[PDB]
């Protein structure tokens, strides 16, 4: 329910100052955008290891996480260490062309999202399909002509 | 992590997952950078011998 | 009673949701997307006493300045300060553990 | 080929130019430092 | 010769950031394979010769 | 004279931190205009995809469309395009990444920019160098974006920066409705209706969950496509009064543009945007620096520069080098010392190694070989290579 | 300092989950402080606009 500025008003900024005084830190940014979420990143001085500081920062945001408005806490706010580069691409194809992107993507992410996930060495999986939902798509003339 | 390792892994889990896939159905990795360190070292120990 | 100011207030001041045009999915032939947003939220203070508030004795609506006095002043009034008899307000500055 | 040149490159003539100029010089070098020390002595 | 061969990779070893990673990585096979020849000039080629 | 003119050559001739490589794939970068919508950035990339398909070194390119590093949208698209074997090609990938990047700059009705991989696995996404235009003084967003076009600006000009951009998403026109609640009551509608129509005009709702083959399955209700593509459908919602009427949100509403930045990015706790470059040919990665260092210089007060990934490392490399060159030399001389027992000797081992110093540089200057990390190992080796040349006489 | 607040927050998340609802929606706040004044920093209005 929040748009870039009001997101980055609302939570960027109260968790970035916590989060500066980590050891080893060498910068800390942060990226907000309509998608509606924030993106926090620590850099941490090359040969820390990465443990030690995703605990060190989970333990300064469960320390600034009381002064975190409601909203942002029932979500919950996810720490994880990543490198930002990819590794490789895995796709399921419909050469046959009998399967939708539809059908593709709620099998990928049913089935194989979840068992490579548990591959060692792998820090995140970043699915780009969704899964199957049923989607009621309304005619707001109708509504208004019934009274609903 | 080892890139190699974990694209062997990931490989591999996707070789079992053949088994169950649905007719209709089939994987691809188009794009994969574990590949390239092999072809690195074999050149480095190429100007080594 | 109370209640109903306390729901007049939250109804007036409702923080409406953001939204974008033409996001997906889309139309065939949809050339520009362009977020929007409303503002529901009261501004100042002429419209907080400008509140509407239905009375059930005479049957019209009435203002929320008719049954209470709204100001501008601090959230709580728990603590004061005197410099050297003159108001004045401050903080106190403390340092961590070693 | 990029990789290899930038650090071949530089050790290759830094060796020939030690080695070359040195047999001729670091006597040299060797005679005043010691021409230094009767000098100081 | 050996030890300060072996000697004067190790400053370069103890630099800050990635250059000093890679420095860390070059360093380790030139002052070992350094050391293990002198200790195979010491030892073994002696009597091998 | 051979000690000063080493000493010359030392500082005069450019630094880098790594030279680049053909590692067998490039990636492509789709940065369109706010406005845009998917389809447009589809089109862009049906366009490349129709241009790379001729070449005959192309194994495979796979187009991401929504999103990117460094932003996601509709009008944001990466692609990885892969080359097969490198006996079985008749090019280099710089040579593919100006071609694609002289084409779609001729027509694409977007900014496309391809680039090689990074030097480094995991230093940054891609080759280059990166910085942060931060506002150190509160100077506030439009300045500091005014900062950025000014910079942009000179950056286009230099005939050292191949090609200069900014890594985020683009600025955008967005609209606000502001409720007349004087005419409402006039006409006997309830703000709480306006409010509701207004938030389940033009956005997702998700309600709970539903039984679908073994698993529970989101249930989500939304309003058609057809009724939330342009403003006018939204102005045509209508709410029912206690009048017997209905009233469109036109009547009790008033469209106002605004144009604001569409995203928000901050590092080291100042308000700041990302910026990319590539060094031209002829022109280093630290000269590239310099320059852009030196045009930074000519901006507004209250603005400072950060250099990051990639570029900090470059920087440190150079910032010590110095240090670490006199440690080494300190070390072996201290270690011969003891060793000898004798001042002759390291001092004699000392006069010699500014002349395999020399020899690499001149080596360099000649294949025009930049300093780079690679040079500086080259360099203590060749330290204690000519420490063991004066050894073997003294 | 570090390691007794570190350890004081361990506790408290591992009762953190026996203590009621009310108290955890609001949250505990754990601080390292002095309980000791080093100043105080007031804006006085001496002209009383």
């Amino acid at each position: 329910g929040a748009t870039a500025k009001t997101i980055n008003d609302s939570v960027v900024t109260l968790i970035e100052r916590e989060l500066s005084g980590v050891k080893n830190l060498l910068y800390y940014s942060a990226t907000t955008d309509t998608s509606g979420t924030a993106e926090i990143t620590a850099t941490f001085k090359p040969g820390t290891d990465v443990e030690m500081a995703q605990v060190d920062v989970q333990n300064k945001i469960k320390a600034v996480e009381a002064r975190l408005p409601q909203v942002v806490r029932q979500q919950g706010l996810q720490v994880e260490a990543s490198s930002s580069g990819f590794l490789m691409l895995v796709g399921i194809n419909s050469p046959n062309n009998q399967y939708s992107e539809v059908d593709l993507s709620d099998y990928l992410v049913r089935n194989v999202v979840e068992e490579l996930k548990r591959v060692e060495g792998v820090g995140k999986v970043q699915s780009f399909g969704a899964e199957k939902a049923m989607r009621i798509w309304v005619d707001p003339n109708k509504l208004v002509s019934y009274g609903l | 992590a080892n890139a190699v390792k974990t694209a062997e892994g990931v490989r591999a889990k996707i070789e079992e997952l053949k088994l169950n896939l649905p007719e209709g159905m089939e994987f691809s990795i188009p794009y994969d950078t574990a590949p390239f360190v092999k072809i690195s070292i074999e050149k480095v120990i190429h100007t080594l011998l | 009673s109370i209640s109903d100011v306390n729901n007049a207030i939250r109804e007036n001041n409702v923080e409406i949701a953001p939204g974008r045009l033409g996001d997906l999915p889309a139309e065939k032939g949809q050339l520009i997307t362009i977020p929007l947003s409303a503002q529901g939220q009261l501004s100042s203070l002429e419209q907080f006493k400008n509140i509407s508030l239905k009375s059930k004795t005479n049957g019209s609506v009435i203002k929320l300045s008719d049954v209470a006095n709204v100001e501008i002043g601090s959230q709580a009034y728990n603590f004061a300060i005197l410099e050297n008899g003159k108001p004045a307000t401050a903080a106190a500055i403390q340092l961590s553990p070693g | 080929s990029e990789t290899q040149h930038a650090l071949g490159t530089g050790v290759f003539g830094g060796m020939i130019s030690a080695t070359i100029l040195a047999i001729f010089f670091v006597p040299v070098f060797f005679i005043f430092i010691l021409g230094a020390v009767e000098k100081l002595f | 010769i050996t030890l300060v061969l072996a000697a004067v990779f190790l400053p370069m070893a103890f630099a800050s950031g990635s250059v000093g990673v890679i420095y860390k990585q070059f360093t380790l096979t030139m002052s070992v394979s350094i050391l293990f020849s002198a200790l195979l000039a010491l030892i073994l080629t002696p009597a091998l010769c | 004279v051979i000690t000063g003119i080493t000493f010359a050559g030392m500082k005069y001739w450019p630094t880098a931190f790594m030279p680049e490589e053909d590692q067998g794939w490039f990636m492509t970068s789709f940065q369109l205009p706010s406005d845009a919508t998917a389809e447009r950035t589809r089109n862009v990339v049906n366009q490349f995809e129709n241009n790379l398909k001729d070449n005959p070194d192309v194994k495979s390119n796979t187009a991401i469309l929504g999103w990117g590093f460094s932003g996601a949208g509709q009008n944001v698209a990466v692609a990885f395009t892969t080359l097969k074997d490198f006996k079985e090609r008749t090019s280099s990938a710089s040579k593919m990444t100006s071609d694609v990047n002289s084409s779609m700059a001729n027509s694409t009705e977007g900014e496309t920019m391809a680039v090689l991989p990074p030097a480094i696995d995991e230093l940054g996404t891609f080759s280059g160098f990166s910085l942060r235009l931060q506002d150190r003084a509160n100077l506030g967003m439009p300045a500091l974006l005014a900062a950025q076009d000014e910079l942009m600006a000179m950056a286009a000009k230099n005939k050292k920066f191949y090609m200069v951009w900014n890594e985020g998403l683009p600025q955008g026109d967005n609209i606000s409705l502001k409720i007349d609640r004087e005419k409402l009551s006039a006409l006997g509608v309830k703000f709480s209706d306006v409010s509701d129509i207004i938030s389940t005009s033009m956005g997702s709702m998700y309600i709970n969950d539903f039984p679908n083959q073994g698993r529970m399955q989101q249930v989500i209700v939304q309003v058609e496509a057809k009724s939330r593509m342009q403003l006018k459908d939204i102005l045509n919602l209508k709410v029912m009064g206690s009048s017997g009427q209905l009233v469109s949100l036109s009547e009790v509403v008033t469209p106002q543009w605004n144009k604001a930045p569409q995203q928000y990015n901050r590092y080291n706790g100042r308000p700041s945007l990302s910026i990319a470059g590539i060094p031209n040919f002829d022109t280093s990665s630290g000269e590239a620096m310099r320059e852009m260092e030196q045009l930074i210089a000519k901006l507004p007060k209250g603005i400072g520069y950060e250099w990051t990934g990639i570029s900090l490392q470059e920087k440190q490399s150079e910032s010590q080098m110095a240090f670490l060159l006199g440690l080494s030399m300190l070390v072996v001389f201290l270690v011969l010392a003891a060793l000898y027992e004798s001042w002759a000797i390291p001092l004699s081992v000392m006069l010699v190694v500014p002349l395999g110093i020399f020899g690499a540089i001149i080596a360099i200057m000649s294949r025009g070989l930049m300093n780079d990390v690679f040079f500086k190992i080259g360099l203590i080796t060749i330290i204690g290579l000519s420490a063991k040349n004066a050894i073997l006489i003294v």
